[PDB]
Formats: C-alpha cells, structure tokens, sequence
C-alpha cells in the first residue's frame, strides 16, 4: 500500500534524495545529469507502462552513460587491434615528447 | 561494468556461502555477516564515488550504521545462547524445521 | 607511491629486527623451559572462559556510540552549510540522543562496568 | 522555592554532572538570542566556491552590474567592516 | 581574539575565491582547445589502426544523441604511455 | 629521494625512544631523590644501546603453548603502527600533506590496541587473556571520549588538515579558548597511552608484568619501544593541536626548535606524572571516564557547536 | 519490562512498518525493516525462557540474513540504472534476489522453515503479533514492485508455499505450531494473485489479518496451548470452544462463511488471465489445509475428552481483563460474505 | 562520425606565464581584461558544446595577451618583486606577502593608473548584453511524446454497480 | 598500469576467503582486518578517503575488537587454525582455485560470462574529470547530511537510541 501521505502532506522529506539531478549542494552536477534530465522531461504522463517503450533511447543513451560499456567493448577491441598492428605499425612518436606539453 | 565490481560482487557472493555453509558455534556466522555487510559497502561507496551523485555520498555511512547496529545486537542473542551452554549452534531445542 | 612506500619500509623494518630477534642468540630452547609461565607452580588449566556479562553490557554501549561518533564526523564541514536553522537542531538533536541514551542506562542500573 | 534547595544538594553531590547540565542546556537556548547568528548564515552566503555564471542582458533589469563593477550588485562592505 | 582572527581569516579567504574566480575561464578554455585536441589526434590514430578493419565505421559516437558528452578520460587516454596515464587519474590522489 | 626522507624520519625517532628511556629512568629517579642510570655513561648516556644489546642477545624462546603465528605477528605490528602514526604530522612542513590526517592519527590510535589483544591471547596464559581483556576494556573506553573531544576543539580550527592547525593559531594558542577539552584529552592520552595512574595493562604488582610477560627479548624489546613510540607522538601531536606558535616560512627550522621544547616539556610531565599518583584500579578507571568525563565532553560539544554560530565566528576551511 | 518501555517498542515497530508504508525512496524502506527487526526481537524475549532465546536467534539469523540480500539486490539495481525510486527494477539478476529477500520475510516455503519453529518458542502475544503485524511490510513492499515480478518465480513459491502449508499442517498437535502452518500456507494465496491483480492479495490480507486475530485472542480467552490443554475447555466456558469452532471453519473457506471470500475472489481473477490447471491445484489443495483445522475442531468443541477432575474449582471464577476488540474480529472474519463487493473500497 | 575541428583550426598561441605569476596578477586581471571573458563564459554555458564558444576561446587568450603586454612595459621589476615573494608559499596565499603588493600596486595605480577591485567585488554575477541567438534547444533531444489524455466529464451512477457476480446492487 | 586497485580487489576477495571459511572466529577476526584494509585502500583509490577512513577506523577500530572479546566468552580449548581441519582447509582452497579462475578470465580478457557481463580492461578507463573549487564533491557531499538531510538524521537517532534500550531488555533480563 504504496500510502504517500508525504506527497499528500507536500512534506517531500524523502524525495529530495532522490535522482541524480534534484537540487544538490554547491548546484555540483551528477556525473550523467543531462541524459537523465532529458529522459525524466519525457517521462511523464506516459507513466511506466508506454514509457519502457516510447523512452527506451533516452534511457539507453542514459545507460551507456552509467556504465560507459560499449565505449569500453570499441576502445578495448581497438587496444587489442593495436596489438596485431604493433609489429605492422609503430604508433605515434609525439606521445613521447610532442606538443602536448607545449599544448597548454 | 569494470571487473573490479565484478570482484567485490563475487566477494559478496563467498561472504553469503561461508555464512550459509555455516558451521559450529555460530560466532562464525556474525562474522560472515559482517563481511557480507563489509562488500555492500564498499561496492555502495564505489558507485557513489563514481557518478559524481553527491547527496548519495551520505548513504554508506548511514548504510553501515544500521548495518553495524544490528550486529551489534546479535552479540547480545549470542551471549544468551552462550550462557546456557558454552556456544554451539549443534544444540537447539525447537523442533519441526 | 608515497604512503604505501613508507608503509612498506616500516614493516620490513619491524620484520628485519624480528629475524635479527630470533636467529640471532643462536641458544638452546628446551622442555620446561619453553612452559607457560603460572607465577612458579605450574597451571591447574589452560585459558577457558572468563565470562562476565559486565563485559558486554557496556562493550556494547561502546559499539553503539562508536556509531553515533561516526555520524559527528562530517559536523566540520556541515557547518559551513548555507542553511545553520535547518542544520542545528540536527547537530544538537543526535547529540541529545547520545545524551539521552546514556542517560537512559545510567539510572536503569544497565551501567554497572567493572 | 524548596527546589532550589537540592541544587545545593546536587551541587554538594554530583558537581560534574552539575556544569554538565549547565551549559548544556545553555548552548541551546542561547544562540537565538544572538543577532550575530544572522550575519552568521549570512556570510556562507558571500563566499562563492562555484563560478557565477553571467546572465544575458535583456532590457535593463537593472540591478545586476554589467562589469566592471556597476555600482548595482549586493554590498559587502558590510562583511568588511566587521 | 579567536573570533577576530577567525572572521579575519574569512575575508581573506573570500578574496581568494575572487582570485580564483578571475584566473578560471581562460583555463577553461585551455582545457577545451586541448581535450579537442587530443580527441583529434586519437581519432586519427584510430584512421590509422583501425583502418585495416575491413568493417569499422571510425569514430562513430556509441550514442544516439547529437550532444557533446565530455569523454570519459579513458578513452581521451586511448593510447597514451603509461606514465602520463599515471598522471591522468591517479595523479592527484598519488600526490602527497 | 623521498625514501630517505622516510628513513629520516624513522631513524632520528627511534633513537629518541632509546633516550626516551634513559631520561625515564633519569627523571623518575631524581623524584625519588636516587639518581637514575649513571656509572655506565659518564652521564649514563651509553646506556640504552647497552640494554638493548642486552636484550636481543638474549634468547627469545618460542613457548611451547603458545600459537606462534600470531605470537610474532603482534610485536611487528606494534612498532608498525607506533612509527605509522608519525608520517602525517606538520613539523612544521608534514611528510604528507593528507586532507584529513587527524583521522588518520585516530585511525592508527585505534588498531594500536587490537595488538594488544593478541598479544595477550596467543601468549594463552592465564595473566595474559586477563590483563589483555581489561586492558582492551580501558582502551576502548577511553577511545570514545577520546574522538568526541577531538572532534569539538577541531570544529574551530575549520578542518581536519593538520597544517591549517598552525594557521588557526597564529596568535591565542587554542588552548586559551578550550583548555577543559585540553584537560581530557591530556588525561585521555594519559590512558590511551597507558600511563600512569591508568596502568593497567602492564598490571605491574597487581598482574606481574601484564600481558607482555610471555614475550621474552626481541618482542618485548618491540612492545616497550612502540609505547614509548605512542607515548612521544601523542605528546607531541597534543603539542601541535594545543599551543601553536610564530612560524615564518623562510625559517622552518625556527619553528621547530620550538616545536621539540614544546612537545618535550608534555612528555616530561608523564614522567612527572609516573612519580606522583597510585593507579586507579579496573573500576574506577572506567567509573570516571563513563560517569564523569563524558557528560562533560558532551555538553562542551554542544557548546563549541553552538559558538561559532552565535558568534558567527565560522573557521574558513571549505 | 515494564509497560512503559513496552509501548515504546511496540510503537516503534509499529513506526517501524509505517515508515516501509511511507517512504518512495528505496533507502527508507530497508531502513524500514531494518529498525523493524531491532524493535521486534526483544519482544519476543519478555518472560524469557531457556527455550525462548533460540526462538530469537532463529527469527534473527534469518531476518538478518534477508535483509542483506535485500540490500544487496538494491545496490545492484542502483548499478544498472542509478536510481532509488521504487518503480521497476531493470536488471533480472536483481530482481530475482529482491524476490528472494522478501520470500524470507513472508516467510514463503522453502525458505519458510524458520517460521513454523519460531513460533513455538513465544507466548501466543508475541505470537500472534508476530503472524500479523510483521506480513505487513514487505507485502507493503510486494505491491509497488507488482509491476515487474517474474511471474514464474512467484507462482512457484506461492504454490509450493501451500503444499508445504498443508502437508506440515497434518501432523503437529500443539496449536501454534499449526497456527504457524496455517499462516505459511495463506501467505501462499496472498503471494499467488500479487502478479495478477494487487488488490484481490490486499483483501485477503484482511481476512487472514482478521481471522488470526479471532484464533489468537480465542487461544489467549482460554490459555489453551497443546492440543489436549484445549480439549478441557468445553466444560469450562463451553462459549469459547464453540466458537472456535467457526472460526476455525472460516479458515477452511466452507463456502457461506467469510473465509471464503479469498479464495473466491482469487479465482476469479487468475481465470481472466487463462492459467486455468494452476488454481485448480491450488483450490485443491487448500482442502488438505482445511482438514487439519477439522481435526482440531474434533478435539475441542464436537467432542468432549475427558475433564479432569481439579478443573471443578476454576469453575468457580470467571475469566478477567477482557479483550475489548475481540468480539468484532469474530464477527467481521465470519458473517461478513454477502459483503465482498464493498472490495472495490480499496480500488 | 562525430563533428568535430581541424587539428589546426584550434590552434592559438598559448599564454605560457606561470600560475604563481598570473595569480599575483589576475587580481587586477578579472578587473581590465572582462567583456571578453563573460562574453566567453556566458556563450559556453548556453549552448554546452565547446566547439561553438571555441573561437571567443580564442578572443580571451589575445585580450589577455594585450593584458600582459600592458604590464610588461610599465610594472615588472615591482612585479616580479611581488610574485617571487608569493611564488615562495606552496599555498600561494596572498596572505604571506601583501607589502609588496603595495609597491606593484602602487606603480600601476600611478604609472600605468587603474584601480584594484576590492575583496567583495568579482564574485557578483554580471549583466552581458550578445548579439548571437540563444539556442533552439541546447540539449538537441527530440520529441516529447503525447501525454495521455486527462479525459472527463461527469459521473452518472454505476449502470447496474458493483455488477460482479450475482449482486444486484 | 599497477592495477594496484584490482590487485588490491583480489588481496579483498582472498581476505574473505579466509574469512568465510569458519576457522574460529579470532581468525576470521584477523580476516576481516586484512580485508578491512585492503578495504580502505580501494575506497582511497577513488579519492573518497573520509570513507575508507570511516570503515577503517569505525569498523575495524570498533567491531572486531568486541569480537574480541566475545572470543573470551566463546573460545572452547583448542581452537583450530585453518589447516587444522579437512574442510576449513578445504573450503579455503576451494575459495582460492575459484577467485583465481576469475584472474584467469582477466588474463582472457574477453568479458565475464558469469551471472552477468563484466566489462574487463583497467579500472581507470571509467574515471572522467574530478574538476573542482577548493572543496572535494566528499566533502560537502556528506556535509549535507545534516542541512539537507534532517529525516535520516531523525531516524538514525530514534534507531540507535531503541537499540541501546534492546540491549538493556536483553541483558537484563538474566
Ligand atoms: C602482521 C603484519 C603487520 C603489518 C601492518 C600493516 C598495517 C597497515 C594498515 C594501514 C592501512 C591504512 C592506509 C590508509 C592511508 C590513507 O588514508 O592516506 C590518506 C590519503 C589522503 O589523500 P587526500 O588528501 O584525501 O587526497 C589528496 C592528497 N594528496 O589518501 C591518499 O590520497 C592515498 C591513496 C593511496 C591508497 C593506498 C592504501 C593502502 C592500503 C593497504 C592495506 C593493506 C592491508 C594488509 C595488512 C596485512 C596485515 C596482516
Ligand atoms: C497434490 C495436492 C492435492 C491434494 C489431493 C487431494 C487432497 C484431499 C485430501 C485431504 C485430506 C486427506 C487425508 C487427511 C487426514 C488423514 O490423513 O486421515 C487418515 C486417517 C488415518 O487414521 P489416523 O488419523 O492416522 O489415526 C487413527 C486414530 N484413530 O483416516 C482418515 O481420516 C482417512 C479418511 C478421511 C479422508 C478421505 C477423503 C476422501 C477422499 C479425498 C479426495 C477424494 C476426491 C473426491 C472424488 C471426486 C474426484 C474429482
């Protein structure tokens, strides 16, 4: 009996804690607030049924940025490329001593 | 997911089977306890650190407390159960499992 | 790194005067000898069971403030907050509580230590 | 009138208990009573850890400063004198 | 004397964060031009290496979504010595 | 070469224990009117080297009840933690700058004592499980009074960095503004330490040596040292968190010239202390502390909450 | 313990549920059960018995242990979409142990043998407060994450939760024991239809609530314990025992009766999903569960066993310090059938 | 796939003073070099992606280019007095030095004459007028799909109620 | 790179295998200090160091020293070491082979098949900018537990005081 006399009362006591945006101290921002932000606007008064539906991009977008997991399977399978290549190829040779100290 | 999460998961997982396998006197078992309370916190602490989800940052600590706090009260029980015997979970006086 | 870099110097410290500790006086141990110390005449028992509920009657009030001092801690930094009114019942309030749990046990008789 | 009276007792009793309960009650109902506590919240709100973003002019406003320094914002002298 | 002191110590701090305040947007602006920089070069790397893959649209985003995303400073570190990666993350916390 | 800073600051200590002892007995001795060590030094200087020869010359048996693993493990972990707890701290320039190294030197304080426990347990004699498990009780006992009055005189410095503890005292010394939390942690480190009239782990007369009595030379040689090592840097930490002092950056070494008289003139008051007062007993040890300190600690903690708001006196530190 | 300090308790377990009722956030509900359990373990230690204390230490161990799988499957929620709302949980894994966590807080079968023990261990107060009060919360908390059950995974428990209600009921003879397996076996009528349609599991929540309350204020008029101990109450306060009787039928769902209504209704509603052979089954045996209740009516009220002779001076001295709301929870948990659709009240 | 600038296109001539020398002087930094600044800062926090502020990125490092070669000619011996002192502290508080702060400041309220703004002045938030669009929508995203409706009309009783099973009314 | 945090991971997995192995609970006792600082250590890595030192000093300094003590009311003569029974030593072995066949699947790099997916590589790939002002996002973030949070705070207190009154209503009651 999800009772929310909470939300009758207007107390929000609770909700505060709640989702990764909703007010923070110093307005420091979550790791991830925009796909989450813009995944909440579209949620609304689809509630939860159409919404696991019409919203799945939003979330997803807001997934791989929890996770950063397919980045992660693209930037290993290009680490591991690099491998087959090291004898074929070698690399970059200012990462050793380019301009990136000068860059700043 | 990075496989260090994976590694404390599966620490968690190893500190619920030694709590389960469960053996002898069962001090034991309020220690796995605590471990099992020690991988929830720690795989919290990691996440919140991650998203930088800042009010989150609060719930560990409240997280162990309570946790703590019920095992705190477990020694109590224990005490009981050690008082009359010598602790062993090998005796108990109720019947029909 | 820097920590871990001295806290592996102190061990292996403590380790090497261990080892210069033991293989070192080069002498004879022997039966007897090696026998646990009872103040001369040998021991009626090993060690079994020093039982006493007036260790845990107020070990516990330890754990169980050892807790409370653990929310204290972020006080320093709460105090700069924005907001003090909203803030400093609260940092009154636990402290009360503290307080009042102790008070509790002081008269219930549950303070006996020793 | 009587109940003074064992405050002399307490007070001949259980003195550490005594000045424990003293100022701890005092710290609380004391800091209403202080003005300073005003300015006190009031100065966390000067201090700025985070960048204060610039808002886009649109028809006067007025009071925000278009800087350098328009005599227009919160003063803080105030703060500075104290 | 401690309040004194103490309220002192506040206003000189609070012209610190003025300080501060001033020097930030011009850093935020070298951080910009170099993070756009080192993603640059790392995707041409990636023209380089990944080239032989015979399927590999190169330096596609993993998103849907036309908005800017700010790397996650691992992949801003594809392929960079193990020393300055040292100095990417760990560099401060390892930092006395 | 920052490894032979580390080993500059663990060589220059441990001899400070060595002659930690000599002035012990020194000191301890011209309070009973008998002077202390003498013959052998001329000034009885060469003393500690001497006794420590002694000591790890000597045959340090391996008991024949006594679990060995653990029984060796302790004494290591002793001197760990005792030399471990000096890294943070600001003389004046800290070896590490940590943003919270008070907590630390709690945390550090706080498994001090589990050696203690073991130490006491593998030993498996009846003098040792005893005189370990009270000890143990007046450790703890005094470890919560001890973090809640810490807690309090640092609501003011601002924050739990150590150097900014010389900055919030470039003038008053802290002790001005909250010496009865000054007062109880003295005594606190005078029996987190265990010191004094709170004597009880060594037990002495009342336990024949404690639970140290089974550990025989090199391992007793290590207990004995790392509790000069905790008794010198509580002093000493006592020292930079009470009585700050001038301290111009161009000469570092000034300020540390006082800092040493400083910290110095505290551990000398243990000394002072040893020569004065009757220890305590299991009880009242833990009756004051329970009843009598801590009520106190907590009423002064609300009252340094309450102050820097009505004040509105709030320390910088973000 | 006196009453003072008694209360407290009570009412902050009784708090200690509410806040489960409450909260939104996911933080606020384990800390829900988590000063719940503290609140409920030294109640069951009033009197204090060799036997009572590892009555507590199973009810402990296992609520324990549960609540940390609960959190567990929390924080993995929190992994693989980062949020604390109720709501849907988004990671399988997860949500098979969250329905685990609560499976040992119903007490559901297999993980259900803690319940019928702990039972015995305290007195019928603590007893029935204890097969009441706490099915309250996690049910509190079954229902906002209807949403997203696995259907499979809940039906199975809340089959085997009434095999195991039943068969286990057959063969005890001290009465709270069978209380216990009564129990045991309606939380598997409640947890059945939960998937299906919410609140068809809050009305029968009500009924049992209800019932259980008949039984354990009877139990407690009467002070019966073992079977036999409530053999000899039919001389004295013939009433009571004649009571029990009915109250014990309305458990066994006899059509006319109250107790019925459940299954009823439930019936109803997994027929509109189809899965027609499962409450065919689960009717069926809810049979098995009524027999033992029969049983029971036969020892007590249809037939005398023989009184023995030293009751005759209690006859003299009536029972005392009534139980004001009893009257009413008979009755409601009876005659109260031609009043099933004022079910849609609770929407 | 992703948009983005050539390697070159960026590329600016960096400002290479170091911190504890452009500290000592930004003080009076934030206080001349500005339009510029806030113009930048405000164009980044509107729309998020850099690349579209990345020019004014540009504009800021040349005005602070002239900022320093305003100082170079005139203030610098009192200058490079000032910031070795400050340089010495690894906290860099302003704090430590200060007097000298008293020469450089007098000579370029003299010699090259302007003001230092006092210790409560940069942090109030500034009015700043733009001439380029504020943009459509910052974040991209898409549609927002249609809410359902919040039909109504007026409740007439139940057709015969509570019509399950054999109730009648 | 060192890996250090992963490494520390494995040091973490093994201290509880050990640890749930159930060799008389002083040992397990040193189980959970080992695995509590390795704890600390990892927490550190991310820089969230007033937690690591919560845990390091809340937990360790404060739980398993009333272990142990409750050794002393538990003890029992002979108390085994972990080789001193076939399957306490079993059961450690059996940790040991199983954690180290997940090593073995990191050095296949290849993502976990088990239960669910993980992700392999080094942990610092998921660490993006921790830029800030003079203030760490720890710092105000549990600060805020008092302003921004008064419920917790509410329930916390009311929680540990009740307990306290539990232990009363269970001690006393011998
Ligand atoms: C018997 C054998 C005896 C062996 C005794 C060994 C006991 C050692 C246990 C001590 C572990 C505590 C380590 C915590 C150190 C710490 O907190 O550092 C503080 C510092 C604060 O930095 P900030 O100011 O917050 O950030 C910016 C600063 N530039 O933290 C850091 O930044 C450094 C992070 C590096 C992580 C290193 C952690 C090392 C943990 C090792 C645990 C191993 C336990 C094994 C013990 C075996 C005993 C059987
Ligand atoms: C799978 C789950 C589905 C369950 C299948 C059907 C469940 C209905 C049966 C439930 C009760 C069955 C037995 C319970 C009680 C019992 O076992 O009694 C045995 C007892 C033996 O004596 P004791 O008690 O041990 O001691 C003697 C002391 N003088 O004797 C009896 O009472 C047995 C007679 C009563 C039960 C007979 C019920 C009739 C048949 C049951 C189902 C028939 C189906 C109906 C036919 C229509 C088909 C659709």
């Amino acid at each position: 009996p999800f009772f929310d006399v909470q939300k009758r009362l207007g107390l929000d006591l609770d909700r505060w804690m709640t989702i990764q945006s909703a007010e923070q101290p110093h307005k420091i921002p979550g790791r991830c607030h925009a796909f989450e932000k813009e995944w909440i606007e579209c949620a609304h008064g689809i509630g939860g049924i159409r919404a696991e539906k019409e919203c799945k991009i939003e979330f997803d977008d807001f997934v791989e940025c929890l996770l950063r997991q397919k980045t992660m399977k693209r930037l290993s399978a290009i680490k591991r490329q690099r491998d087959k290549l090291i004898k074929e190829g070698k690399y970059t040779p200012p990462p050793h001593h380019l301009g990136k100290e000068d860059p700043r | 997911m990075p496989l260090v999460y994976m590694n404390i998961i599966m620490a968690f997982a190893i500190a619920l089977a030694g709590l389960l396998m469960y053996r002898s006197h069962l001090m034991s078992s309020l220690l796995c306890l605590e471990g099992m309370m020690l991988s929830l916190f720690i795989m919290s602490t990691l996440i919140i650190l991650n998203t930088h989800f800042t009010l989150a940052n609060m719930m560990p600590i409240i997280l162990l407390v309570f946790a703590a706090c019920e095992a705190a009260l477990g020694l109590s029980l224990l005490v009981m159960v050690s008082n009359t015997y010598g602790t062993d979970y090998v005796q108990n006086l109720n019947l029909l499992q | 790194m820097n920590i871990m870099l001295t806290l592996l110097t102190n061990v292996t410290l403590a380790s090497l005067l261990v080892l210069i500790a033991f293989w070192l006086p080069q002498l004879n141990a022997y039966s007897e000898k090696t026998s646990p110390y009872e103040c001369g005449f040998d021991p009626m028992g090993s060690a079994r069971l020093p039982f006493s509920m007036k260790f845990f009657l107020v070990a516990i009030t330890f754990l169980l403030f050892d807790l409370e001092i653990a929310l204290l801690l972020p006080l320093p930094w709460a105090s700069q907050t924005n907001n003090l009114k909203t803030m400093l019942t609260m940092a009154l309030f636990l402290l009360i509580l503290l307080a009042a749990s102790l008070a509790y046990e002081w008269t219930q008789k549950g303070l006996e230590w020793a | 009138g009587r109940i003074a009276s064992f405050l002399k007792n307490a007070w001949a009793k259980e003195p550490v208990l005594v000045a424990s309960f003293a100022i701890g009650g005092l710290a609380i109902i004391l800091p209403s009573l202080s003005p300073y506590t005003n300015y006190a919240i009031r100065i966390n709100r000067a201090t700025p850890y985070n960048y204060p973003v610039p808002l886009r002019d649109d028809g006067n406003m007025p009071d925000v400063p278009s800087h350098p320094q328009d005599p227009q914002g919160p003063s803080l002298e105030w703060l500075k004198n104290l | 004397s401690m309040m004194k002191w103490n309220r002192e110590r506040r206003r000189l701090q609070i012209e610190d964060f003025e300080a501060r305040i001033a020097l930030m947007p011009l850093f935020q602006a070298e951080k910009d031009r170099r993070v756009l920089q080192m993603l640059r070069e790392n995707l041409e790397e990636e023209a380089i290496i990944m080239k032989d893959v015979p399927d590999w649209k190169v330096g596609e985003s993993v998103f849907h979504t036309t908005r800017w995303v700010t790397p996650m400073m691992g992949e801003l570190y594809g392929l960079r010595t193990n020393e300055e990666i040292l100095s990417a993350t760990y560099g401060f916390i390892w930092y006395t | 070469m920052f490894m032979i800073n580390i080993l500059s600051l663990i060589i220059p200590i441990l001899l400070a224990v060595a002659f930690l002892t000599l002035v012990e007995r020194k000191v301890l001795g011209y309070m009973q009117l008998r002077k202390g060590p003498n013959v052998v030094g001329p000034y009885g200087l060469l003393q500690p080297i001497a006794d420590a020869l002694k000591l790890f010359t000597k045959e340090p048996l391996r008991p024949a009840t006594s679990s060995i693993s653990m029984f060796i493990i302790a004494p290591i972990l002793a001197l760990s933690l005792a030399l471990t707890m000096w890294v943070p701290l600001p003389m004046p320039y800290p070896l590490i700058n940590m943003n919270l190294g008070v907590l630390f030197m709690l945390a550090m304080s706080s498994l001090a004592v589990y050696s203690i426990l073991w130490s006491g347990w593998a030993s498996n004699s009846k003098y040792a499980l005893i005189g370990a498990l009270r000890a143990v009780a007046q450790t703890i006992s005094y470890e919560v009074t001890l973090a809640i009055i810490l807690l309090s005189v640092l609501l003011m410095n601002g924050s739990y960095t150590l150097s900014t503890l010389i900055t919030t005292q470039e003038h008053i010394w802290m002790i001005f503004t909250s010496w009865p939390l000054a007062m109880m942690w003295f005594i606190s480190t005078l029996a987190e330490t265990n010191r004094a009239p709170f004597d009880l782990t060594e037990g002495e007369s009342e336990l024949v040596s404690g639970f140290n009595v089974e550990y025989a030379a090199g391992p007793f040689a290590m207990f004995f040292m790392a509790e000069y090592a905790n008794i010198i840097m509580m002093n000493a930490f006592t020292a930079i968190l009470f009585l700050g002092a001038s301290h111009d950056p161009h000469t570092p070494e000034l300020y540390t010239i006082n800092f040493v008289l400083k910290t110095l003139a505290l551990t000398i008051t243990f000394l002072w202390i040893r020569a004065s007062y009757p220890r305590f007993r299991y009880d009242q040890l833990m009756h004051l502390l329970w009843k009598s300190f801590l009520p106190l600690t907590l009423a002064l903690c609300m009252w340094h909450i309450s102050l820097p708001i009505m004040t509105a006196s709030i320390p910088p530190q973000s | 313990m006196n009453p003072i300090i008694y209360t407290t308790l009570i009412m902050t377990v009784m708090s200690g549920t509410m806040l489960v009722m409450i909260s939104s956030h996911w933080l606020l509900i384990w800390i829900g059960f988590e000063m719940n359990l503290l609140a409920m373990i030294p109640v069951l230690m009033k009197n204090f018995n060799p036997r009572a204390t590892e009555a507590a230490t199973k009810y402990f161990l296992t609520q324990a242990t549960a609540s940390m799988m609960l959190m567990m499957a929390i924080i993995i929620n929190l992994l693989y979409s980062g949020q604390w709302t109720i709501t849907k949980m988004f990671n399988p894994v997860a949500m098979t142990m969250m329905t685990m966590a609560l499976a040992m807080k119903l007490g559901l079968s297999p993980f259900h043998f803690w319940v019928p023990e702990v039972t015995q261990g305290i007195s019928l107060q603590a007893g029935l407060l204890l097969l009441t009060w706490q099915k309250l919360a996690p049910l509190s908390v079954l229902c906002q994450i209807s949403q997203s059950i696995n259907p499979n995974l809940m039906l199975t428990m809340a089959m085997l939760s009434i095999l195991i209600g039943g068969w286990g009921g057959l063969n005890q003879t001290q009465l709270r024991k069978i209380m216990a397996y009564s129990s045991i076996a309606h939380m598997g009528w409640m947890t059945a239809v939960l998937p299906y349609n919410t609140t068809m599991t809050i009305l029968n929540l009500l009924i049992y609530i209800t019932m259980t309350l008949a039984m354990f204020m009877l139990l407690i008029h009467s002070s019966a314990t073992t079977t036999l101990s409530l053999s000899h109450t039919w001389n004295k306060m013939p009433v009571i025992t004649s009571l029990m009787m009915v109250t014990l039928l309305s458990m066994g769902g006899l059509p006319p009766l109250s107790g019925f209504m459940p299954k009823w209704m439930i019936i109803q509603e997994m027929t509109k999903n189809e899965s027609i052979i499962m409450p065919t089954l689960m009717a069926m045996t809810a049979l098995l569960n009524l027999y033992f209740y029969m049983r029971l009516a036969y020892s007590s009220s249809l037939t005398m066993f023989p009184s023995t002779n030293n009751m005759k001076m209690k006859w003299q001295f009536e029972h005392t310090k009534q139980m004001k709301l009893l009257p009413t929870m008979i009755v409601l948990s009876t005659l109260v059938l031609p009043m099933t659709p004022a079910l849609s009240s609770l929407n | 796939i992703v948009e983005l600038p050539t390697l070159e296109d960026l590329k600016v001539q960096e400002v290479k003073v170091s911190s504890s020398v452009l500290k000592a002087a930004a003080h009076h930094y934030g206080a001349q070099c500005d339009k510029p600044n806030k113009e930048f800062m405000l164009c980044r926090w509107e729309e998020k992606d850099p690349r579209r502020c990345l020019e004014e990125g540009k504009l800021v490092n040349q005005c602070a280019l002239d900022f320093f070669r305003q100082i170079k000619r005139h203030c610098a011996e009192p200058f490079t007095e000032y910031w070795t002192c400050i340089d010495y502290s690894g906290l860099q508080l302003f704090r430590h030095c200060r007097k000298q702060q008293a020469k450089f400041d007098e000579c370029v309220l003299d010699k090259l004459g302007w003001v230092r703004p006092d210790l409560g002045e940069l942090s109030k938030v500034t009015k700043v007028k733009t001439d380029r669009p504020l943009p459509e929508n910052p974040y991209h995203s898409r549609a927002r799909p249609e809410p359902n409706p919040e039909a109504e009309g007026d409740l007439k009783p139940a057709k015969h109620g509570s019509r399950l099973f054999f109730w009648t009314m | 790179t060192m890996y250090i945090a992963f490494i520390l991971s494995t040091i973490f997995v093994i201290g509880f295998v050990g640890f749930s192995s159930k060799p008389s609970p002083i040992y397990g006792g040193l189980g959970l200090i080992v695995s509590g600082g390795v704890g600390c250590g990892i927490v550190l890595n991310f820089g969230g160091s007033f937690l690591g030192l919560m845990v390091f000093l809340i937990y360790l300094g404060g739980m398993l020293v009333v272990f142990g003590y409750t050794t002393a009311m538990a003890t029992e003569m002979y108390p085994e070491v972990w080789v001193s029974n076939k399957t306490v030593f079993g059961a450690f072995v059996s940790g040991l082979m199983m954690e180290f066949c997940m090593v073995y699947y990191a050095l296949k790099e290849e993502e976990v098949e088990i239960i669910f997916k993980f992700n392999g590589l080094g942990d610092w790939v998921i660490y993006d900018t921790g830029d800030s002002g003079f203030f760490s996002e720890e710092a105000m973030g549990i600060a805020a537990l008092y302003s921004y949070g008064t419920w917790l705070v509410i329930v916390t207190g009311w929680s540990l005081l009740i307990g306290v009154v539990v232990i009363m209503e269970i001690t006393r009651g011998n």
